[PDB]
């Protein structure tokens, strides 16, 4: 009960935690020219 | 053949293909992303800026309505047709008029 | 009973077609070239001039594109427009052949 | 690495290689104003 050699690694983090509305996935625009989307 | 590697030819032979520099009056496809409208790609007549200090694509402010563009840092693509078939099609179909 | 596949089916090669030209008095499509058709005619003629260079145009021009445009405008272009109307299941390919030297040209110069 | 993972997403085979294309003979630069150019002209 005191052993820590086989503790879950994912339990050291904070425990616990379809389309992204903000991701430009269907927009085919170059990543070097994204300033065209600036609100201006 | 490169043009520096040949200098003994007095002229060109009929049938050769010469790749020449882009001059004033050539048509060019001019595009701003995202291309949401049909006017997002238009064909413009090229004016070559002889000042070596200029690196920008310059256009009239009244042409910005085609591309939804402005001059706050937008970048636009430009390719010049070289083949005859695409260079005919640029003039007759894709001209911004 | 539905037995093993036979050679009568399994053909990948589509059978050849017969080009059926609609008689000139029964043509339904417009007698005016579309902008697409005129552009295609000029482009094809200009490329072929870049290949051959033989034209019957009286005036002299320094570009294949100018020669092709003037051939279209002066009704001297050696090309035809074939408008494919239908492909019949019995093999026929019904098309309309249009002579661009006697059609209306939409382009301007 | 798998054969069928090459297809699906925006960076996949269909959307990146077939529906779009890297091309030669093209240029890009910042755009600028010029009131001496006609509407159908580009500097
Ligand atoms: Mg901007």
């Amino acid at each position: 009960g005191e052993d820590s050699s086989m503790d879950d690694i994912s339990a050291y983090s904070s425990p616990g935690l379809l389309d992204d509305p903000f991701s430009i996935e269907d927009v085919d625009i170059s990543l070097d020219v994204l300033d065209n989307l600036a609100p201006q | 053949h490169d043009i520096e590697g040949l200098k003994q030819d007095f002229r060109l032979e009929v049938g050769d293909i010469l790749y020449r520099d882009v001059v004033t009056g050539d048509v060019a496809f001019f595009n701003r992303q995202p291309s949401l409208e049909r006017s997002s790609i238009g064909v413009h007549r090229i004016v070559v800026l002889e000042n070596p200090k200029i690196s920008t694509f310059q256009m009239n402010v009244s042409a910005c309505a085609w591309y939804n563009a402005d001059f706050d840092g937008d970048q636009m693509n430009l390719w010049v047709p070289w083949s005859v078939m695409s260079r005919v099609e640029a003039e007759l179909l894709c001209s911004v008029r | 009973i539905v037995e093993s596949p036979s050679i009568c089916e399994g053909f990948v090669q589509a059978s050849s077609q017969t080009l059926v030209i609609i008689p000139d008095n029964e043509r339904i499509t417009s007698n005016v070239l579309t902008t697409f058709e005129a552009t295609r005619l000029v482009a094809v003629r200009a490329q072929q001039l870049a290949i051959n260079g033989s034209t019957m145009l009286k005036k002299k021009y320094s570009s294949p594109i100018d020669i092709a445009k003037q051939e279209l405008f002066n009704r001297k272009i050696p090309l035809l427009v074939m408008r494919c109307i239908k492909v019949t299941p019995e093999g026929q390919k019904i098309v309309e052949i249009w002579n661009p030297r006697e059609m209306g040209i939409p382009l301007l110069d | 690495p798998s054969i069928m993972r090459r297809l699906p997403r925006k960076e996949g085979r269909i959307r990146k290689s077939l529906l779009g294309s890297q091309v030669w003979s093209i240029s890009r630069s910042t755009i600028c104003g010029n009131s001496d150019l006609h509407l159908d002209e580009v500097g």
